[PDB]
């Protein structure tokens, strides 16, 4: 086997004004 | 012994470019047998080829048919190479082929349906290619097959249902390819599966049931996809199971509770999966747990105290649901805990001290909802905080003054809250504070010096408060991009060390108590769109320098005791949208060069001194729509023919000047909606087209005794 984990979702970063 | 050593040869024509080794080493010699000391070749004992490996090096062609004649070939290794053209069938032929590796290439078409011959194959690696078409069953008879990457191609129709054939089958990544169809149940036969990727694909229906038949399963990715029915998954298998994500499918049901049993999980992502129902308090049983994301689902009920149980507990995503009750104070127990993401949710009550005392919190990102209380002093105790946004909530009291001391605050947002007192002096003590937001609450005082000390301010948003005072001088290398201070108390001059800051994009100062004039300086500020200075004790008039923002699309200084002759500089502001003069003391007559603004789709330059007529120039303003405001100017004249050019134009107020004219050139517009010709001195009946609103609002058209009835 070989290669590097895929990640995981990330969803939505929090948002500001 | 030169068999192979031919069959190579003729490959080798199929080649649009090889490395110059292969130039020089490959080619028939009459003292060379064998072709064992070619470049990219490695031989048998008994001297065959054995393996051939052209990786990485920049190699363009086909692999052609005649790879078959090679029968010792154990590994085939061209990943990452420009080939392209079909995977030939006859590589079913190669009889010893233990690694297979075509990854990173242009393989294009169909995977062939023979290397179900290949009894010794134990890696094979399609990904990065163009391969399209159907998966062949005969691909999971591979009786030895190990690991199986087809990922990043065309590949499209089911997940063959011999999929359970596969005994030997321990990684198997089908990512981002055309998959559709249902999950077969036979996969649950595929008894080795350790990471299994299924995500970015087609798929449709229901997880099946039989996944829970993998005991070996570490690594389950079915996201992106659209699937839908109940996730039913977790049982005493599972046991292995470190990563799970099913985010992006139309599930119904919720999270299963039967997730308990995988005690060994890392991280279990399902956002946007349409779960609903309760988060299951099972879940306190994962001490390895390291990242939780249900957010964008519309789960309900309350947060089980039990989550306070996951011991290594690093990120809680719980964003965007329907989330109910108080935050357990459980969570401030944990002390791996770094963001907690509870925003767009209904949560009311306190935030329980526990959570207030956490050294491990870097994020706290609680914003819309129902919470309130008061800020601890606690807060200014937790050392490792660095975004706080808890604006649309409740809270309440003063910010506690130590805030920023214990350092590193780089985001403030508490917008919209009930918070009252002054404004903390210390919020940038760290010098790390990008945003502060204060706007919409109950402050009051004025802006401590400190804060304009603070340079890594980009968005500076003090709206809607009690404030008042003069403001702070901002500095050359300050990073302000966006100002918002509208509707507060603030008097004084606009400083004029704010055109200093070449960031700047945004500037509302409006609905204060600014006096004296605006500072030339503001003519610096490159990359201003947006500058509202609207409703203050403004006097002076309008420096030519502004001419220098290039980049204005809407300009708004109404309301003001401005004076003096709109400078024509102005006609360089090429991407002005709007423009409002109203109520102001301009004159020097109604500005000729707004035909030079091609983007102009607003004009209220009402109430003021302009006087002159209406000119011609008027007419050709190509994108006139939401208004034109000439009321109030002392205008005299009639209305000139050019003005019936506004085809887009919407709204018309002419009204309360001295205009002697006849009213006909309004047949023109054929757009408008709305008009308002009053207090005007024109002469005649009233045009057909203004009827509808004429007839709803007829006062429109008073102060003209001379209008008529048709
Ligand atoms: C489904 O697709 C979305 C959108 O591309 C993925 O969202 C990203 O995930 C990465 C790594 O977690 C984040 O860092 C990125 O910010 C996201 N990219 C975009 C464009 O939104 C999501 O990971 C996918 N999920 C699965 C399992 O495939
Ligand atoms: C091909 O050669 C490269 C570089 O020597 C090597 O790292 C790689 O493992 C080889 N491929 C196989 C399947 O042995
Ligand atoms: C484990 O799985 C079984 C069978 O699916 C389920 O009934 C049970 O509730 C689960 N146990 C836990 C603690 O999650
Ligand atoms: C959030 O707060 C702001 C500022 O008070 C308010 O004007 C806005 O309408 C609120 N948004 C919601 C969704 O309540
Ligand atoms: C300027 O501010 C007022 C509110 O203070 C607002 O009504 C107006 O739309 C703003 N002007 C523009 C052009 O955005």
């Amino acid at each position: 086997k070989q290669r590097g984990k895929e990640k995981v979702s990330s969803g939505r970063p929090g948002q500001h004004n | 012994l030169n068999s192979d050593g031919l069959t190579l040869l003729s490959l080798l024509k199929h080649l649009d470019r090889v490395p110059p080794q292969v130039t020089s080493t490959w080619k028939i010699n009459a003292s060379e047998a064998t072709p064992c000391n070619w470049f990219g070749i490695t031989c048998d004992d008994s001297k065959n080829v054995a393996s051939l490996n052209f990786t990485r090096s920049r190699v363009s062609g086909q692999l052609g048919p005649e790879i078959g004649e090679l029968k010792s070939l154990q590994i085939l290794d061209l990943s990452t190479n420009n080939f392209s053209g079909t995977i030939p069938s006859t590589l079913g032929n190669c009889t010893k082929l233990a690694t297979l590796d075509l990854s990173e290439n242009g393989f294009s078409d169909k995977i062939p349906d023979t290397l179900d011959s290949l009894k010794r194959l134990e890696v094979l690696y399609l990904y990065i290619n163009f391969l399209t078409g159907e998966l062949p069953e005969s691909l999971f008879r591979i009786p030895k097959l190990q690991v199986l990457y087809l990922d990043y191609n065309n590949l499209t129709g089911p997940i063959p249902q011999s999929i359970g054939d596969a005994k030997e089958l321990v990684e198997l990544s089908m990512y981002a390819n055309q998959f559709s169809g249902n999950i077969p149940e036979s996969i649950g036969n595929s008894s080795s599966l350790q990471i299994l990727y299924l995500h970015r694909n087609k798929l449709v229906g229901s997880l099946p049931e039989s996944l829970n038949l993998l005991g070996n399963l570490t690594t389950l990715f079915v996201g992106n996809n659209s699937l839908q029915g109940p996730v039913r998954f977790g049982s005493p298998n599972c046991k292995n199971l470190l990563t799970l994500d099913l985010s992006y499918n139309e599930f119904e049901g919720g999270v299963p509770p039967a997730l308990g049993n995988c005690s060994s999980l890392d991280a279990l992502v399902i956002v946007s999966g349409n779960l609903s129902g309760t988060i299951p308090s099972s879940l306190g049983m994962l001490k390895n747990l390291t990242i939780l994301n249900l957010s964008e689902n519309r789960l309900s009920g309350s947060i089980p105290a039990e989550l306070g149980n996951c011991s290594s507990l690093n990120l809680l995503k719980l964003n965007d649901n329907q989330l109910v009750g108080g935050i357990p104070s459980a969570l401030g127990k944990l002390r791996k805990l770094e963001s907690l993401e509870l925003f767009e949710n209904r949560f009311s009550g306190e935030i329980p001290i526990e959570i207030w005392k956490s050294q491990s919190l870097t994020q706290l990102l609680v914003y819309q909802n129902n919470l309130t209380g008061e800020l601890p002093v606690e807060m200014t105790e937790m050392k490792k905080l660095k975004i706080a946004t808890l604006f649309n909530n409740s809270f309440y009291g003063a910010i506690p003054p130590g805030l920023g001391v214990n350092s590193s605050l780089e985001e403030v947002d508490f917008i919209g809250n009930k918070l009252t007192g002054e404004i903390p002096p210390n919020l940038c003590h760290g010098r790390k504070l990008r945003i502060l937001n204060l706007g919409s609450n109950l402050l009051h005082g004025t802006i401590p010096a400190s804060i304009g000390h603070c340079k890594t301010i980009r968005r500076f948003i003090l709206r809607e408060n009690n404030l008042s005072g003069l403001l702070p001088e901002f500095s050359q290398d300050h990073s302000l991009s966006f100002l918002d201070f509208n509707s507060n108390n603030f008097e004084g001059p606009i400083p004029g060390s704010l055109g200093s800051c070449k960031n700047l994009s945004s500037i509302n100062l409006s609905r204060n108590r600014f006096t004296g004039q605006i500072p030339p300086q503001l003519g610096n500020l490159q990359n201003l769109g947006y500058m509202n200075l609207s409703r203050n004790l403004l006097e002076g008039s309008l420096p030519a320098q502004l001419s220098n923002c290039v980049s204005l699309e809407r300009f708004d200084v109404g309301f003001n005791s401005l004076n003096g002759s709109v400078p024509s500089n102005f006609s360089n502001w090429k991407g002005l949208t709007t423009l409002v003069l109203s109520e102001n003391r301009f004159s020097g007559g109604i500005p000729q060069f707004l035909p030079e603004l091609k983007k102009l789709s607003t004009l209220q330059i009402a109430r003021n001194a302009f006087g002159g007529e209406i000119p011609s120039s008027i007419g050709l303003i190509e994108d006139l729509i939401y208004d034109l405001d000439l009321s109030g100017n002392g205008l005299t004249g009639e209305i000139p023919a050019k003005l019936g050019d506004l085809i887009k134009l919407t709204r018309l107020n002419i009204s309360n000047n001295n205009l002697t004219g006849s009213l006909s050139v309004l047949k023109g517009l054929t757009s408008l909606l709305h008009v308002d010709v009053s207090n005007n001195q024109f002469t005649g009946p009233i045009p057909d087209n203004l009827e509808g609103q004429l007839l709803s609002e007829p006062s429109s058209f008073s102060g003209n005794p001379n209008l008529c009835i048709p």
